[PDB]
Protein backbone atom coordinates (compact mmCIF):
# COMPACT_ATOMS: atom_id res chain seq x y z
CA UNK A 1 0.00 0.00 0.00
CA UNK A 2 2.02 2.98 1.61
CA UNK A 3 5.73 2.59 0.06
CA UNK A 4 6.64 6.31 1.05
CA UNK A 5 10.17 6.51 2.79
CA UNK A 6 9.54 7.82 6.28
CA UNK A 7 9.10 7.25 9.93
CA UNK A 8 5.93 5.24 10.36
CA UNK A 9 3.45 4.08 13.41
CA UNK A 10 2.46 0.55 13.67
CA UNK A 11 -0.71 0.18 15.46
CA UNK A 12 -3.36 -2.17 16.59
CA UNK A 13 -7.18 -2.78 16.87
CA UNK A 14 -6.95 -6.05 18.88
CA UNK A 15 -6.97 -3.87 22.08
CA UNK A 16 -8.97 -1.43 23.72
CA UNK A 17 -9.43 1.02 20.53
CA UNK A 18 -6.54 1.69 18.00
CA UNK A 19 -3.49 1.15 20.16
CA UNK A 20 0.09 1.79 18.91
CA UNK A 21 2.62 -1.30 19.75
CA UNK A 22 5.75 0.53 18.12
CA UNK A 23 7.09 2.33 15.10
CA UNK A 24 9.22 1.89 12.11
CA UNK A 25 11.75 2.88 9.14
CA UNK A 26 10.34 2.72 5.61
CA UNK A 27 13.83 3.05 3.22
CA UNK A 28 14.02 2.04 -0.81
CA UNK A 29 11.19 -0.27 -0.36
CA UNK A 30 11.64 -2.20 2.90
CA UNK A 31 9.79 -1.71 6.16
CA UNK A 32 12.42 -2.54 9.26
CA UNK A 33 11.08 -2.17 12.91
CA UNK A 34 11.99 -4.18 16.48
CA UNK A 35 11.05 -7.40 16.61
CA UNK A 36 9.56 -7.15 19.84
CA UNK A 37 6.63 -4.54 18.25
CA UNK A 38 5.77 -7.08 15.60
CA UNK A 39 6.46 -10.61 17.02
CA UNK A 40 7.28 -11.26 13.29
CA UNK A 41 3.42 -10.74 12.07
CA UNK A 42 2.11 -9.52 8.47
CA UNK A 43 1.72 -6.00 9.08
CA UNK A 44 -1.22 -3.66 6.39
CA UNK A 45 -0.44 -0.97 5.29
CA UNK A 46 -4.13 0.11 3.63
CA UNK A 47 -5.48 -2.16 1.59
CA UNK A 48 -1.76 -3.79 1.12
CA UNK A 49 -0.19 -6.50 2.44
CA UNK A 50 3.58 -6.33 4.13
CA UNK A 51 5.45 -9.45 4.96
CA UNK A 52 8.38 -10.29 7.20
CA UNK A 53 11.68 -11.07 5.14
CA UNK A 54 14.70 -11.40 7.84
CA UNK A 55 14.13 -11.26 11.38
CA UNK A 56 16.43 -12.44 14.45
CA UNK A 57 15.29 -11.91 18.31
CA UNK A 58 18.77 -11.65 19.59
CA UNK A 59 19.36 -8.31 17.37
CA UNK A 60 16.02 -7.83 17.99
CA UNK A 61 15.44 -6.60 14.51
CA UNK A 62 12.74 -7.27 11.83
CA UNK A 63 12.67 -6.05 8.31
CA UNK A 64 9.37 -6.40 5.94
CA UNK A 65 9.28 -6.74 0.99
CA UNK A 66 13.33 -7.40 1.89
CA UNK A 67 16.75 -7.30 2.98
CA UNK A 68 17.92 -4.61 5.91
CA UNK A 69 18.30 -1.50 3.67
CA UNK A 70 20.18 0.67 6.93
CA UNK A 71 23.86 0.64 7.48
CA UNK A 72 24.55 4.01 8.91
CA UNK A 73 26.47 3.77 11.90
CA UNK A 74 27.61 6.69 14.81
CA UNK A 75 31.03 7.77 14.61
CA UNK A 76 31.41 7.63 18.61
CA UNK A 77 32.05 11.24 18.99
CA UNK A 78 28.76 13.01 17.51
CA UNK A 79 25.74 14.23 19.06
CA UNK A 80 22.73 11.68 17.66
CA UNK A 81 18.95 12.73 16.88
CA UNK A 82 16.65 10.27 18.00
CA UNK A 83 13.26 11.09 15.84
CA UNK A 84 10.97 9.83 18.87
CA UNK A 85 7.14 9.06 17.61
CA UNK A 86 5.23 8.98 20.79
CA UNK A 87 1.91 7.40 21.20
CA UNK A 88 -1.04 10.04 20.24
CA UNK A 89 1.84 12.46 19.98
CA UNK A 90 3.44 14.03 16.97
CA UNK A 91 6.73 12.79 15.70
CA UNK A 92 9.53 15.10 17.66
CA UNK A 93 13.80 15.39 17.15
CA UNK A 94 15.92 14.82 20.24
CA UNK A 95 19.08 16.05 20.24
CA UNK A 96 21.68 13.99 22.81
CA UNK A 97 25.30 12.64 23.06
CA UNK A 98 25.49 8.70 23.24
CA UNK A 99 26.36 6.91 25.90
CA UNK A 100 28.43 3.18 25.78
CA UNK A 101 27.04 -0.29 26.32
CA UNK A 102 30.43 -2.15 27.08
CA UNK A 103 29.67 -5.76 26.02
CA UNK A 104 32.06 -8.95 25.83
CA UNK A 105 31.48 -8.77 22.30
CA UNK A 106 32.34 -4.73 21.74
CA UNK A 107 30.69 -1.53 22.68
CA UNK A 108 27.71 -0.31 21.38
CA UNK A 109 26.32 3.44 21.57
CA UNK A 110 23.42 4.44 24.10
CA UNK A 111 20.33 6.59 23.62
CA UNK A 112 19.43 7.48 27.92
CA UNK A 113 16.03 9.32 27.03
CA UNK A 114 12.99 7.97 27.96
CA UNK A 115 9.79 7.47 26.97
CA UNK A 116 6.89 5.20 26.73
CA UNK A 117 7.41 1.45 25.33
CA UNK A 118 5.36 2.04 22.47
CA UNK A 119 8.19 4.37 21.48
CA UNK A 120 9.89 1.20 20.37
CA UNK A 121 11.20 1.40 16.60
CA UNK A 122 11.66 5.23 16.52
CA UNK A 123 14.75 5.85 14.35
CA UNK A 124 18.52 7.48 15.64
CA UNK A 125 20.07 9.78 12.84
CA UNK A 126 23.24 11.42 12.38
CA UNK A 127 23.78 15.11 10.80
CA UNK A 128 23.02 14.00 7.45
CA UNK A 129 19.47 12.64 8.71
CA UNK A 130 20.74 9.15 8.04
CA UNK A 131 19.09 6.10 10.23
CA UNK A 132 21.81 4.97 12.41
CA UNK A 133 19.76 2.47 14.53
CA UNK A 134 16.38 2.14 16.39
CA UNK A 135 15.34 2.71 19.71
CA UNK A 136 13.51 0.28 21.80
CA UNK A 137 15.76 -2.49 23.10
CA UNK A 138 17.84 -1.74 26.38
CA UNK A 139 18.11 -1.57 30.06
CA UNK A 140 16.73 0.02 33.28
CA UNK A 141 19.43 1.89 35.93
CA UNK A 142 19.05 2.42 39.33
CA UNK A 143 16.62 4.84 39.29
CA UNK A 144 14.29 3.54 37.15
CA UNK A 145 15.31 5.44 34.14
CA UNK A 146 15.62 3.54 30.32
CA UNK A 147 18.90 3.66 28.83
CA UNK A 148 18.75 1.86 24.77
CA UNK A 149 20.89 1.11 22.23
CA UNK A 150 21.41 2.35 19.28
CA UNK A 151 19.91 -1.24 17.22
CA UNK A 152 21.75 -1.60 13.81
CA UNK A 153 21.07 -4.21 11.12
CA UNK A 154 23.54 -5.92 8.59
CA UNK A 155 23.20 -4.06 4.87
CA UNK A 156 24.04 -7.77 2.84
CA UNK B 1 -4.19 -7.54 13.43
CA UNK B 2 -1.16 -4.52 12.79
CA UNK B 3 -1.23 -2.25 10.61
CA UNK B 4 1.25 1.17 9.39
CA UNK B 5 0.36 5.27 9.01
CA UNK B 6 3.01 7.42 7.99
CA UNK B 7 4.53 9.48 10.96
CA UNK B 8 7.01 12.10 9.16
CA UNK B 9 9.90 12.35 7.14
CA UNK B 10 13.64 11.54 8.29
CA UNK B 11 15.29 14.84 8.72
CA UNK B 12 17.52 15.90 11.28
CA UNK B 13 15.92 19.78 12.77
CA UNK B 14 18.79 21.73 13.32
CA UNK B 15 17.97 23.97 16.43
CA UNK B 16 16.42 20.84 18.15
CA UNK B 17 15.16 20.11 22.08
CA UNK B 18 18.80 19.28 23.58
CA UNK B 19 18.44 16.86 26.67
CA UNK B 20 19.56 13.74 28.16
CA UNK B 21 23.43 11.90 29.57
CA UNK B 22 25.86 9.64 28.21
CA UNK B 23 26.50 6.73 30.66
CA UNK B 24 28.82 4.28 29.94
CA UNK B 25 27.40 0.60 31.48
CA UNK B 26 28.58 -2.74 31.81
CA UNK B 27 25.84 -5.01 29.97
CA UNK B 28 25.13 -8.65 28.87
CA UNK B 29 23.24 -9.38 25.96
CA UNK B 30 21.40 -13.14 26.35
CA UNK B 31 20.44 -15.32 23.36
CA UNK B 32 16.72 -13.83 24.01
CA UNK B 33 17.78 -10.47 22.81
CA UNK B 34 16.91 -8.88 26.86
CA UNK B 35 20.21 -6.56 27.86
CA UNK B 36 21.08 -7.03 31.78
CA UNK B 37 23.10 -4.72 33.88
CA UNK B 38 26.69 -6.28 34.89
CA UNK B 39 28.22 -5.17 38.02
O1 LIG C 1 10.08 -2.65 27.07
C1 LIG C 1 10.67 -2.03 26.19
N1 LIG C 1 11.31 -2.63 25.16
C2 LIG C 1 11.29 -4.02 24.86
C3 LIG C 1 10.21 -4.80 25.24
C4 LIG C 1 10.18 -6.15 24.97
C5 LIG C 1 11.30 -6.77 24.42
C6 LIG C 1 12.40 -6.01 24.02
C7 LIG C 1 12.39 -4.64 24.27
C8 LIG C 1 13.57 -6.67 23.34
N2 LIG C 1 14.23 -7.68 24.15
C9 LIG C 1 13.56 -8.98 24.13
C10 LIG C 1 12.21 -8.96 24.82
O2 LIG C 1 11.34 -8.09 24.09
C11 LIG C 1 10.76 -0.53 26.27
C12 LIG C 1 10.93 0.26 25.13
C13 LIG C 1 11.00 1.63 25.22
CL1 LIG C 1 11.16 2.57 23.75
C14 LIG C 1 10.97 2.31 26.42
C15 LIG C 1 10.82 1.55 27.58
N3 LIG C 1 10.77 1.90 28.88
N4 LIG C 1 10.66 0.81 29.68
C16 LIG C 1 10.64 -0.25 28.88
C17 LIG C 1 10.73 0.15 27.53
Amino acid sequence: GETTDGVYRVMTRRLLGSTQVGVGVMQEGVFHTMWHVTKGAALRSGEGRLDPYWGDVKQDLVSYCGPWKLDAAWDGLSEVQLLAVPPGERAKNIQTLPGIFKTKDGDIGAVALDYPAGTSGSPILDKCGRVIGLYGNGVVIKNGSYVSAITQGKRE
Amino acid sequence: DMYIERAGDITWEKDAEVTGNSPRLDVALDESGDFSLVE
